[PDB]
This record gives structure tokens, C-alpha cells and sequence, in this order.
RNA sequence: GGAAGUCGGCAAAAUAGAUGCGUAAGUUCGCAAGAAGCAUUGGCUCUGAGGGCAA
RNA sequence: GAUCUGGUUGAUUCUGCCAGUAGUCAUAUGCUUGUUUCAAGGACUUAGCCAUGCAUGCCUCAGAAUCACUGCAGCAGGAAUCUGCGCAUGGCUCAUUAAAUCAGACGUAAUCUGCCGCAAAAAUCUUGCGGCCGCAAAAUUGGAUAACUUGGCGAAACGCCAAGCUAAUACAUGAACCAACCGGGUGUUCUCCAUGAGACGCCCAGCGAAUGAAUGACAGUAAAACCAAUGCCUUCAGUAACACCCAGCAGUGUUGACUCAAUUCAUUCCGUGCGAAAGCCGGCUUCCGGCGUCUUUUGACGAACAACUGCCCUAUCAGCUGGUGAUGGCCGUGUAGUGGACUGCCAUGGCGUUGACGGGAGCGGGGGAUUAGGGUUCGAUUCCGGAGAGGGAGCCUGAGAAAUAGCUACCACUUCUACGGAGGGCAGCAGGCGCGCAAAUUGCCCAAUGUCAAAACAAAACGAUGAGGCAGCGAAAAGAAAUAGAGUUGUCUUGUCAUUUCAAUGGGGGAUAUUUAAACCCAUCCAAUAUCGAGUAACAAUUGGAGGACAAGUCUGGUGCCAGCACCCGCGGUAAUUCCAGCUCCAAAAGCGUAUAUUAAUGCUGUUGCUGUUAAAGGGUUCGUAGUUGAACUGUGGGCUGUGCAGGGCCCUUGCAGCCCGUGAAAAGAAACAAGAAACACGGGAGUGGGUCGCAUGUCAUGCAUGCCAGGGGGCGUCCGUGAUUUUACUGUGACUAAAGAAGCGUGACUAAAGCAGUCAUUUGACUUGAAUUAGAAAGCAUGGGAUAACAAAGGAGCAUUUUUAAAGGAUUGGAGAUUAUGGAGCUG
RNA sequence: AGUGUGGAGAUCGAAGAUGAUUAGAAACCAUUGUAGUCCACACUGCAAACGAUGACACCCAUGAAUUGGGGAU
């Protein structure tokens, strides 16, 4: 009553339930990326369908319109911040080239794993789960933390863990 | 009660407005004075924002102009003589807006005497003299006066501010309302 | 009658966040109406942080400590609008209600000699009793002898503490104008001509420093000199001049790497 | 709008065509409107006339409006 | 009280003029119809409307 | 992500539905459930019925205290009661409702408007003292009534009498001089002139209201006479007016437009308006502050009314309205005000197949769901608008109510009683009973947000608030996220396996504490000298399935067309891939089934975008009225230079300057061109009549005033008068358009759903921090364009030269108004 | 086809009659026969009222024909 806080939805199901090279995909995914559930790589869908929706109708427009200018720059600064995209391209047009890997890549547990300090991405969710890292001294617990590129260089174990300088 | 509203009204193709509201006191009408002639009787009217209307039920003088001298004075009416509305409000003495009375026409002649020396100081003398040069008083109003009583019509609204005061009748509508009432 | 506001329904321009309570102080009838006026509560709450509820802005209103207009205000509720000089003599701090670039209500400081000034805007003239010309400003005074060439749209600026009228200026080709609702509020600009349209709402159209042109109704536009150049009242930091979307946001995203 | 009728004293019913478009067929209705109007004997008005018209207050129960001039 | 009387409402009671409003099934479309029903009419004192002859 | 698959045949290609599939802040129900964040929550059925309790009151320096009240030694608190304000807001619900309500956009010049802002105010014969007069002056006004006391009545009653007291800022009354300016009417009153002029006497002359009569401007003709009065020079040029004491104390309100603002004159309020509250409190007898209140006024907050475009289905609803108001007129009445709102009288109107009237379902929007697009659908419910308080209708008070935790009555129900009587209104909060498929605690609190109010906070001294907030219950829905990570030996490069090793961490238990109004949650920690805990990590994940659609067994037992399954196709009749079970496997997973609606799937409602020979579907044939739709045509602009894979001196691009930009006819004028043009004319037109330290006028004058580019011709601005006429639609711009919600910028609230915050500095502050931007039908407003169109008119024989001069005829200066005539400009021949 | 009023009434022929066939045969077949069938006047308004194909307008390949009107030899 008279509570006007906002909350949506950030996933969706897919259209067909048993689809075999779709489920393969997803388990492939799972595997190799260690997730607990479809729902992780449908967000990451949702998140891929929002963002091409956006750079298809900033490309209908005449590349001169103050509105793709604004836009299409904001979603490259987007694209670049985070390592969805290389920082060579620039055009308006890569965004349409992102795939669920590309999103994917950019988890704290993938980069974790990749920086060397876990032995598997499953030993990456357990370190971020029980509060052994830090990005830029804060302790990150969530896995699903999407890392700049910024913030590839200031990933090491958190100070109070018993891993970095804590009992 | 009363109301103003337009619901109960037919809409213009005919059809029946259906009511959704109950009756609101800003839409009230009030049952009408009613005003006779006879000596004074007001009843103040308490009306939306606090102000009073007086409601007056009798009444027998009036402040009348003579437009023509650009003068007024208060008078006691005699008889109405004329409603365009209905002669059953002459038969009742009803005073209303526009209505003509026969108004008691001495003081006009008293008037007429003090600022012309006329009856139907030397410097008053002066100044009766400074007047009467363009001044022609009519035929149709002196003869009235001589017999003391005047035709006036009410510039007032005795239901609304409890006078009726009035102004004499001259000219083609004197006529008019002469030829109406023979 | 309505005592009540609520706070979705109050203005946007009162920052009044949407989950911090249900209500918003609605404005009392005063100076300026309710959907251009800035509450002296919202002022000393919310913009000075004088007070940190509305407990302490009662605290220091009910003590007289602020002066609109050179009289202390102890009504939270005071509407406290556009042009008001607004006083609090125990912390110093003195500035005028303004509108800047962005439309928002601004708070430019003003040193003395500057806060015995207002400029008021003439909406209507009208005879008193006893053959008395009395001009109606937009901040609700009733001045009873103003300069016999006042028109309605023309600016008086008045002395507050004396009471008595300085100077007038007429609403004039060239002259500076600031706009005062709309979608253009805050912008400042030159009159370069002012279309009449009788019985309609007449269009001035306007001219900023930059050179870009926009427009608006008659009843928007605010006389406060007679240049660009020379105006009677401070403005706000922008100088009424509009930025490219564009430019802001690239100059705010290089700024902020500056400041990193 | 044009006259309509002349049958009543000192008013007029004139009427205002237009297209309405309806926005899922993409195309245009003709529709009309009829207003009583209070005609001044300044004017003497026929049908097919074109009058502007003016808004005043209430006249009657449906008179708005005043005739100003006829074409 | 109201058909319990009587073979049977027989007898009696009842309804009532004029005017306005209103009027079902059915129907050979003519009616049914005065269907059924509702209302009003006194006395006084006035007001309005409805004409003819002549210059 | 602009997507389909199973079922009709022995097989095939169709049509076509059925079934499948995904979503729903979309409800219910079943099974299941460790952690945390964010949230809906008795709308659907019964605008059904309700026990109990609470929901609206307000006092400080500043209205009234002799409590027989308290503390102190008169001061200070101060129950009660009177007085002033509020209780018309908020909260709840969605029953009614289609020229109603509502959205956007307009009006009120048709009106009312307490509280709030800024202002205004010179009416008024009062009081005390001697005998109506005299004197005098800081006005020392009068009767009541509460609380209280006494007697009490009554079963009770948010029921009552009667006598005593006594206050107010309650109520009533009432203030001369000080004290102005201005005007009108008048004396058989005096001077003074020849009918003027001046004094003096008295009758009035305030705000607001009523009637009447005037003002509330002018703005397309330039000049000289005469009579009368009056101004001037002297004994007719200049000149606002004004017969002195103010020689400029309004000759000039506003609008788009006013019978409005305001002013003058006359008459009237007054029997229903107008105090300096005859008020209160502070500083220093003296002044100077802060409040409080009457009347007038206008602008703010509102109220009420009107309606430009839009707004479901139904013709097995075709006529609707007009005794007795239907549509319009006239004079009234009533209202705050307009108005058939209403009386009387007149006239026949008004509406309708572009769907009236009637019937049905619905409160309307902001918005939600779904969506390539076009669309379809939902919207009781947080914001805005409307409406109601069991049903109906009346009403008082009040600025505002047709009020309901106000009154009055009737109808239903219904409570107490001593039987005399007296009461009630949860669609407020909580909670019952019923109804149902269907929806929480008779909890804490005013800390936050606000409202009211005589009110800052605090000091003996804490305003009320079920509005609101907080917690409880709560798998509606939404976000994040556990149920393990690394190994060793062998077994069988991996990978399963039996182990047998390490670390790690929450769930949980606690706390120096933190949070919170207080609690509870979240965070922080398991020493800082000094702080618990996993190995079947038993701290043990489920719900549906495994023939096809559709991911996953031709396993093993049981049953034997039974039991059962199966949304559809089908399975089951003794070797069941389908039932009942075990095992194993599959899908989603703290969730997952089922039912009913609804969106997509659906080009199976088709404007985009369907079908009609035989699958459903062209009327038997014509005629025909609204309706829809409807053929061409008024129209290649030209020269000059340069530049281009131009192409077979020309045309064609690109680009700069020329055109009277077809012919004609020339600094001016003529032809087209103009209404946004042209011809006139207005200082009351324009920041003085626009762009082009001395002199002069007069000087009884804040004349302390005014001029110091003349003049011509042009270009302009404003306002008025007279003259040819062009719209709509579309399209481009611009303006006007609540938030919440949708897009979107920025921002590591640990992420995210969110939110509009925060960030940075060796530290009393920067960032003169941020809180960008959009879209949001249709109608409405201004304006550019003229190709496609529309509306209107016409129907081509009612279709008709520019000037010059001359003769003939029938408003302005002149000293200003007046009067009175010449003299013209301006009309036909 | 059917209806009403007048007329007509040769043929054929719903109803009906009789004879066959047949398990039965209310049928088909045979012989008959009423109403009808035909006309005037007035109704009815239905057909596989069919091209199961609405009306108006434009473009559209080839050969032999056919009905009416024109033109040339
Ligand atoms: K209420
Ligand atoms: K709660
Ligand atoms: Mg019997
Ligand atoms: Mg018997
Ligand atoms: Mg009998
Ligand atoms: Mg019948
Ligand atoms: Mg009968
Ligand atoms: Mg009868
Ligand atoms: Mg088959
Ligand atoms: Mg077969
Ligand atoms: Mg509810
Ligand atoms: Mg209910
Ligand atoms: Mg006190
Ligand atoms: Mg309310
Ligand atoms: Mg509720
Ligand atoms: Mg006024
Ligand atoms: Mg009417
Ligand atoms: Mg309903
Ligand atoms: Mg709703
Ligand atoms: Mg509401
Ligand atoms: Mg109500
Ligand atoms: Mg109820
Ligand atoms: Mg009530
Ligand atoms: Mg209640
Ligand atoms: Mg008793
Ligand atoms: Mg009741
Ligand atoms: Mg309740
Ligand atoms: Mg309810
Ligand atoms: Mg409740
Ligand atoms: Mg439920
Ligand atoms: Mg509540
Ligand atoms: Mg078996
Ligand atoms: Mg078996
Ligand atoms: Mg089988
Ligand atoms: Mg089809
Ligand atoms: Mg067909
Ligand atoms: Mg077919
Ligand atoms: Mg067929
Ligand atoms: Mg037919
Ligand atoms: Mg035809
Ligand atoms: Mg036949
Ligand atoms: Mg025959
Ligand atoms: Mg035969
Ligand atoms: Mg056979
Ligand atoms: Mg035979
Ligand atoms: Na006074
Ligand atoms: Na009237
Ligand atoms: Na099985
Ligand atoms: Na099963
Ligand atoms: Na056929």
C-alpha cells in the first residue's frame, strides 16, 4: 500500500522446453562457466536481447541523429567498461556480435578462475561465495559480479581472508 | 430541495438523464418573495458565502427617478397598474422587476416648483432664469403630475435587495404602456 | 478545501523523494502559486540543511530566523517562490529564488545592497477607490502608485526594505528576458519580436547569447534589463545560456576522469 | 460552420463536418456536429451560408455561441 | 361478517353524467373499447380567447 | 528470435479445427521448501450483517482562574468551563453512471471564495464634573451567562430542571477637538461692478450597497466673416485649463472586447453592513516593539457552472421529445452567478441509419500484460478526477456540506429497560459472523512523512492523529543466492569406484556491541590479554516425466480391455516402450504440478494481411437513396563564366554572381505583386514625437520647468477609419503540455532487483556537487510549404476602360467653446 | 409446383382405383383417373433461379471459326 519501490524481471524461459541442441548448448555452458541453474545463462539472454534491441533501432536511424549519437556512445562506453567488446572496434554495428561467451567471460568466477587464483571455476564460486576475494579491497560475494576492465588488475584475496593477511 | 440543476431535465434527443448524485446544497433555488404592496415587511436571506439577501414580502415607497431631471426622490407607491408577465400579478399587487406603479407625484411637483418656480432671493431668481432657456417640460408628464399621480416602471429586484425603487416613465414607452392601459 | 498534498503530486523541482514519506507540505495560499513556489520548510530542510527533519525546520522557522523580503516567515507552509529574497541573519547566508539553465528553483547568493532589491512583474493594473492606479506584481503586491508608464509585462524593480519603487523596465524589443515557465524556464534571452495573437496567448520570440533561437507565450517572459549584457539582477551560473546533451555529457564524463 | 436550419426566432442551427480518423484503418470517417447559435437580425443568414461563430455564455438551455458574421 | 343462503347470486345491492389521462389477450385489421383503471367537476369574484357592421 | 509440431488417408496434396507450446504484479489449489533482499494482500461472491476497543482535536510571553486545586512565600503551575479555529481534509469503497463521468485543451466579461500575501482606512456629539447650557479631556462604558455552590428529577440515556454567584478578544454600546483636500444646493444676508464678482450664515458632501443621469476619448476636407459672451496686446500672436489665496493638486483606468475599474451629480440604506476589539503580551513614567480583531479591496488556495475533439456491445431496440418544458423568443423570478433552472405568454421547434430512443456490461484516465510491425487485452486497487457512507429524502451551522464517527423523518434490520422510555450505522484500523475457489494482528509507535491548532524546543511543563510509519502473518509477484572445494593409493590419458587426507564456509549459537522510537531484521566479529561450531559435511531437494508431439529405458516384477493411464494421437483383451511398482535415466529446480481466464502462437477477424468454381462462403435479376469512389487540362523560367568517363555549336551535372523572372512599357512611372498590402488620419502614437556648469523662453511657481540639427524627401513603429477577399486537409517547424510508470544519461548501494544518490580532501570544507535527456493517441494554439486532395462558388449573353483639364447644376483653422452664414474640397450631366 | 375468382378441359397426369411383380411392394411396369396441366385477372417470391464463378475498369500469346453492322477490291 502506497509503496512505490520498482522491481522487474532480468530473465525469461525459452520458447521451446525440449529443444536438443539447445539443451546441450546449456549444459555445455554450465559446465564449462560451473553454474547452478538454466536461469544464469537466460539473464545473461535477456541482458543480450536488451542491448541488440537498442543497437538495431539506433541503426535504423540516419547516423546523424542526436539520439544515435548519444545512445550508440553510451552503449560502446558500455561495451568497452566492461570487456564485452574489444577496444578496436568502435562501430555501432559490434554490438549485434555479442554473444552469451562474451557476457559470460566477464563473471567474477570466470575471472578468477582465469587470473589463476582458483584451480577450476567451481573452486572459483566457493572462493566468492565464502568471502575470500576482493575487488579493490571490497569483499565480492556474488558471482555473477560483472568485472570492468579496470578492475581486472585490483582482483586479488580479500585482506581479512585467511587467504590474504586475516586469521 | 429546490434545485437548479439540469438533471432532471430531458437531454434534447428526448431521452431521460439517468441521476448518479444526490441533490448538492450549491444548486438550491429559494420559494420567491412574493412581494405585495403594503407598509414594509423584509426577511433577510442568509446566501452562499455569508452574504444576506433581503426578501421583502411588503412594500410601499420607493426611491423614483425622474431621468429626464436627472433627479430622484422617495415616494409612496399608489397602485401597479401594468405586469407584461401576467395581469393576475396586478390583480394581486405583486412588485416586480419592470412592473409599472402609480407613484405619488407631489413631490416631483414640489421639485419642479423649488428648481424652476414653476406650479402646476434674486439669485435664485438668476439661476431660474439660467435654467427654463432649452428646458420644455412634457405634455404627457405635467398633465400626470397635476393629478399627483405618476407612471413609473421598478428598476429594482424586490426579492433580491428589498426595494422597489423605480424610475418615471417618459416618451414612446409612456406611450406605449398609455395605449396598454385604456 | 484540499489541506493535504501528496508527495507523488507535489512539484518534481522539490527533490521530494518518492519512498521518504507519503505527504509533502503543501504550500499555503501567499505570494506565488503552488505549482511555482519552493515551501520555506523544503528550503531549510531539504536545500540548506539547516534542519535535518521537519521538527528542527519548525524549530528555527517558529523563532522568526528567516526573512522573506525582509520580514521573518515562521510558516513552513510559505510558498516562497521566484525572485524572493530569502534571509537567515543568525548564519548570514542570503540569496535570491532563481530559476536556472535546467528549470530547477536555484538559490544565488547575494551580497548586501544586492538583497535590498527585488524585481517584480507587472500582470495587472487596475484603478483603487478615490482614482488610485494601483500595479499587481507576479509576487502578489499590490503597489499604489506605480510609474505612470508602467504596462502590464513590464518590470519594477522595488526596493524591499524602503518599501518604494527604483526604477522601471518597459517590455521592449531588445531587452533581456528570462523565461519563466514552460519548457524553456531559466533560459535567458533577447526579445527580438513578440507576435500578438488577440484572444489567444501571445508568442515572444527569443534569442540566448549563443545565438540559439526558441520561443514561448507572453506570460513566460520576465523583463530583468535592458541588455544582455547589463542586467539589474544576478543570475544563476549558467547565465540562462543551454548546453548540448551531448557536450554535458561528454564534459561531466571528462571532468569526472579528471577528478580520478 | 454552415447553416443548417432557420426555422426558430433569432436562432440557428449551423453544422461542422469533419474527418475522424480512426488510427488501425488508417483512414478517415465523415462525422457532424450541430450547434443552436443566437442570430442577431444584424444578419440574415440562409441555408448553406457559412458563418463564424463565437462563444459566449449560456443563452439558453443549448444556445453557446453567437453569430459574428456570415460568408 | 360478506354468497357461508340457494339447484343456481334468484332478488336486491352495485356501476353511473361530463371532461382529461390511460387501456391487455385476441383479431376477418373493421374492432376488442365505455376494455381495465386513475383523476377532476360546487359557489363566488375576476382574467383570457373565440365576432359583425360602418368611415 | 518476423519460429511452429501431433491428429482425417492404404498412401498423397489441401482446407480446417482440435491438441500441443511460451508469458501473465493472474487468481485459486496440490506437493515441497535451507538463506537473504523487495513487495501484493476480504476488489471479484454479499455497497451482506456486525460484538468490543481505538480512529479529531488544538494554549503560549502574548482571550477569560478566587477550583473551597498544587508548590512556594503575592509569584508560578493550573482540573474545569466559556471564547477563537478545525472537524467539508485525511482514510475507505466502486454501488450508481454513456451530451453522465473522464483525458487533453479551453472559458467564467456568468459567479462565490474563511485560513494565507500585499495593501486601504480623516463618516460617526463620547466622557467627567455644577446649575439643556458651562467648563474640562490619555474615554475609568453596560447588562448577562458558563465553570462553581444549593436543591435536585430520572432505571438509564454523548438525558434533564430551578434558584444563587462571577469573567472574556462572548454579547451589547460607544468615542467631540486635535483633523486635511474637493463638490453640490441654497439666504428675500452684506459688500462692490454693470449683470458680474467676493465674503458670511446653514443643508448635505466617508468605505461598501441600490436605483437614476453623465464620463469611461479622438483618429480619410485645407480657409477667411457676422451677432453674443469671454480671454488676451494697447488705450488677434501665443494661448492646457481654472473669475484669488495649490498662475500643472490627473485634459489620459483596463482589455482583443465590457453596461467592467474609477470619478461627478441626485435620491435611498440604517428595520439584515463598517471599534481605535473600550483587546493581549513584551522591552525601556516615557517612548518603542510583537501580536489579536471589524470593514473595504485583489491575488493566492479553492468552489461551482459551461463544454472543443474522443470514449464498449446490441436493430430479435426505428423512431425520440412536446398534458405537466420538449426546441426557441419576451418580460419576470430564483441563484453566488448564466441558463427552460423556474412562473406567465408566444412561436413550432429540437434529435435521429454519421444509429437517436431503449436494453446490456462497465466508475474515467495516468497506466499493466503481450507484442517485428500493425494490433489484442486488462485497468475494483497506491497518483489525478467523480461518487457514496444500510436504503431514500430533507436540513441546520458554516467561507465551504444537501456532512453522515452532524441533525430530522420514514423503510428494513437491530441494542438496553424498572416497560415509563432510551438507543444504533466499520464501503476508517484491528477483529468477528456469513459468503465463497479466494485474501493477515482485536499487535508497537507518533522516531520519520504530513494534517489541524490558541501551537518552535526546553524549563513543575512530553498536543491529537489505526493518516502514516514499524513489526507479526504472507512460496501473489520480483532480486541475489547454499546444499560443497582441493587432493592420495589402488581399482578401472581420462572419468566411475572403495578410500583416507587437508583446508574453507555459511545455516545455526552467541556479542564490546550495532540497528531501532523500542524491539526485530540486515550488516560487523568469533579477540583487541581474554570469545563456539559440519563428514553418512543424516545441516540427507523436490515436482513432474521417460511410445509421438517432447528431453529421457526396445530394463525387471505385477495386472490381463480389469484396474488404470491418456490435454490430443493412443496404451491396456497373459511377452504393456504408455497402467501399478523397483531400478535407471530426463527436464526445471527452492521450486514444480493442476484448474480457470487472458496474450502470443493465429494471415483461424486479415488496415498492414484471409477466404468465397469443387473445401464454409456471390444475393435469382435489375432499379435505386444516404455512403464509398470518381478522367484530362491552367505548370519545362531564361542568359553569363568556370567545372564535370554527359552524350550523340547543342543538351545534361556541380557551383558563383545577373534578370522587369514571358511579351510588351521606362531617377521617377507600368506590368505583374500584395490584407502580413494600399490610401488617409491620430501626442493621450515611440524610455518624451524614432532611425534619419553657457545661451534662449518665464520666473507671485520644487518654472528646481523647456529648447539648443534646422529643412526636404524617404524608411519605419503603434492605434483608428476606408478600400480587394480563400479556407480545410496533408506536411515542416515552434509553443503549451502532473508525478508515479515506460525508454534513457551518470553513478561498482559488494552484484542485482533498486535508489537518486554520492565523491573527494592530514582533518571546521570543496565538488560554487549531481538529480541530463526523450516519447507519451486524438483534439486544441502559431507559423513555413503547395505537390496530392477536399469544401464552397460558377454553368459562362445579369455578362458592362484609364486619365486630363474646364465650365453648368445640386470637417479644419481663423483667440477657444457655442450660434450663425460665406468659402470651398467632395456628386451627376 | 402451389393459392383465389371466372373460363377451358384434347393430351398427359400428383391423390385414388384396378391388374401384375414380389417374402412383403403402400414402388418401379400395365390400364385408368381427381387436382392439376392451358387462358384472363390477382397472389406466392422459392430452384443444381448454375458458369455452383457479383458489378464497373485496364493489360494480356496463337490458329481455325461463327452472328450483326461497316470499309476496301
Ligand atoms: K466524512
Ligand atoms: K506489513
Ligand atoms: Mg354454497
Ligand atoms: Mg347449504
Ligand atoms: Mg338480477
Ligand atoms: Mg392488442
Ligand atoms: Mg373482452
Ligand atoms: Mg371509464
Ligand atoms: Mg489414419
Ligand atoms: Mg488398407
Ligand atoms: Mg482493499
Ligand atoms: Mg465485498
Ligand atoms: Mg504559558
Ligand atoms: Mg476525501
Ligand atoms: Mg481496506
Ligand atoms: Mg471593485
Ligand atoms: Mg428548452
Ligand atoms: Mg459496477
Ligand atoms: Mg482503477
Ligand atoms: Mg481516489
Ligand atoms: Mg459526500
Ligand atoms: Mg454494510
Ligand atoms: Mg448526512
Ligand atoms: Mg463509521
Ligand atoms: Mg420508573
Ligand atoms: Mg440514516
Ligand atoms: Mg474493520
Ligand atoms: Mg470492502
Ligand atoms: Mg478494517
Ligand atoms: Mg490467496
Ligand atoms: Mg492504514
Ligand atoms: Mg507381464
Ligand atoms: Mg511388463
Ligand atoms: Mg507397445
Ligand atoms: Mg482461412
Ligand atoms: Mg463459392
Ligand atoms: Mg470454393
Ligand atoms: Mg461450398
Ligand atoms: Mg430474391
Ligand atoms: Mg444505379
Ligand atoms: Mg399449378
Ligand atoms: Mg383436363
Ligand atoms: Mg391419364
Ligand atoms: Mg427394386
Ligand atoms: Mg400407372
Ligand atoms: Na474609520
Ligand atoms: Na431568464
Ligand atoms: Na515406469
Ligand atoms: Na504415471
Ligand atoms: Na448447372
Amino acid at each position: 500500500m502506497r509503496n512505490y519501490n520498482n522491481f522487474n524481471r532480468v530473465w525469461k524461459a525459452p520458447r521451446r522446453p525440449f529443444e536438443k541442441e539447445r539443451l546441450d548448448r546449456e549444459m555445455k555452458l554450465c559446465g564449462q562457466y560451473g553454474l547452478r541453474c538454466k536461469r544464469e545463462i537466460w539473464r545473461v539472454n535477456m541482458t543480450l536481447s536488451k542491448m541488440r534491441r537498442t543497437a538495431r533501432l539506433l541503426l535504423t536511424l540516419p547516423e546523424n541523429h542526436p539520439r544515435r549519437l548519444l545512445e550508440g556512445s553510451a552503449i560502446m562506453r558500455r561495451c568497452h567498461e566492461y570487456g564485452f567488446l574489444d577496444e578496436e572496434k568502435d562501430k555501432l554495428d559490434y554490438v549485434l556480435s555479442l554473444t552469451v561467451p562474451d557476457i559470460l567471460e566477464r563473471r567474477l568466477q570466470t575471472i578468477v578462475f582465469k587470473a589463476g587464483l582458483a584451480k577450476s571455476v567451481h573452486h572459483a564460486r566457493v572462493l566468492i561465495q565464502q568471502r575470500h576475494i576482493a575487488v579493490a579491497k571490497q569483499i565480492v560475494t556474488i558471482p555473477s559480479f560483472i568485472v570492468r576492465v579496470s578492475s581486472e588488475r585490483h582482483i586479488a584475496f580479500a585482506d581479512a581472508s585467511p587467504f590474504g593477511n586475516g586469521r | 430541495g429546490i434545485v437548479r440543476s439540469r438533471l432532471h431535465k430531458r437531454k434534447i434527443t428526448g431521452g431521460k438523464t439517468k441521476i448518479h448524485r444526490k441533490r448538492m446544497k450549491a444548486e438550491l433555488g429559494r420559494l420567491p418573495a412574493n412581494t405585495r404592496l403594503g407598509a414594509r415587511r423584509v426577511s433577510p436571506v442568509r446566501a452562499r458565502g455569508g452574504n444576506f439577501k433581503i426578501r421583502a414580502l411588503r412594500l410601499d415607497t420607493g426611491n423614483f427617478a425622474w431621468a429626464s431631471e436627472a433627479i430622484a426622490h422617495r415616494v409612496r407607491l399608489l397602485d401597479v397598474v401594468y405586469n407584461a408577465t401576467s395581469n393576475e400579478l396586478v390583480r394581486t399587487k405583486t412588485l416586480v422587476k419592470n412592473c409599472i406603479v402609480a407613484v405619488d407625484a407631489a413631490p416631483f411637483k414640489r421639485w419642479y416648483a423649488k428648481h424652476y418656480g414653476i406650479d402646476l432671493s434674486p439669485k435664485l431668481q438668476r439661476e431660474w432664469t439660467r435654467r427654463r432657456r432649452n428646458h420644455r417640460v412634457e405634455k404627457a408628464i405635467a398633465d400626470q403630475l397635476r393629478e399627483g399621480r405618476v407612471l413609473a416602471r421598478i428598476t429594482s429586484r424586490p426579492g433580491q435587495s428589498g426595494r422597489a425603487d423605480g424610475i418615471l416613465l417618459e416618451g414612446a414607452e409612456l406611450q406605449f404602456y398609455l395605449k396598454r392601459l385604456e | 478545501a484540499k489541506k493535504h498534498l501528496k508527495r507523488l503530486y507535489a512539484p518534481k523541482d522539490w527533490m521530494l523523494s518518492k519512498l521518504t514519506g507519503v505527504f509533502a507540505p503543501r504550500p499555503r495560499p501567499g505570494p506565488h502559486k503552488l505549482r511555482e513556489c519552493l515551501p520555506l520548510l523544503v528550503i531549510i530542510r531539504n536545500r540548506l540543511k539547516y534542519a535535518l527533519n521537519a521538527r528542527e525546520g519548525e524549530m528555527i522557522l517558529r523563532q522568526g530566523l528567516v526573512h522573506v523580503d525582509n520580514h521573518p516567515r515562521r510558516d513552513g507552509k510559505y510558498p516562497a517562490g521566484f525572485m524572493d529574497v530569502v534571509e537567515i541573519p543568525k548564519t548570514g547566508d542570503r540569496f535570491r529564488l532563481m530559476y536556472d539553465v535546467k528549470g530547477r528553483f536555484a538559490l544565488v547568493n547575494l551580497s548586501e545592497a544586492e538583497a535590498q532589491i527585488k524585481l517584480m512583474k507587472v500582470v495587472n493594473l487596475y484603478t483603487a477607490t478615490g482614482r488610485v492606479p494601483v500595479a499587481v506584481t507576479h509576487d502578489g503586491h499590490r503597489i499604489r502608485y506605480p510609474d505612470p508608464h508602467t504596462s502590464i509585462g513590464d518590470t519594477i524593480v522595488y526596493n524591499v526594505k524602503e518599501k518604494k519603487c527604483v526604477d522601471l523596465i518597459k517590455n521592449r524589443q531588445g531587452k533581456a528576458v528570462i523565461v519563466t515557465g514552460g519548457a524553456n524556464r531559466g533560459r535567458i534571452g533577447e526579445i527580438v519580436k513578440v507576435e500578438c495573437h488577440p484572444g489567444a496567448f501571445n508568442i515572444a520570440h527569443l534569442k540566448d547569447a549563443s545565438g540559439a533561437e526558441f520561443a514561448t507565450r507572453a506570460a513566460n517572459i520576465f523583463v530583468i534589463g535592458k541588455d544582455l549584457n547589463n542586467l539589474q539582477v544576478t543570475v544563476p551560473k549558467q547565465q540562462g545560456l543551454r548546453m548540448n546533451v551531448i557536450q554535458e555529457r561528454e564534459e561531466r564524463l571528462i571532468a569526472a576522469e579528471a577528478r580520478k | 460552420g454552415v447553416v443548417h436550419s432557420t426555422k426558430m426566432h433569432r436562432t440557428i442551427i449551423i453544422r461542422r463536418n469533419y474527418l475522424h480518423f480512426i488510427k488501425k484503418y488508417q483512414r478517415y470517417q465523415k462525422r457532424h456536429k450541430s450547434l443552436a447559435v443566437h442570430c442577431s437580425p444584424a444578419f440574415d443568414p440562409k441555408q448553406g451560408d457559412e458563418v463564424v461563430i463565437g462563444q459566449c455564455r449560456p443563452l439558453s438551455k443549448t444556445i453557446r455561441y453567437n453569430v459574428l458574421e456570415v460568408v
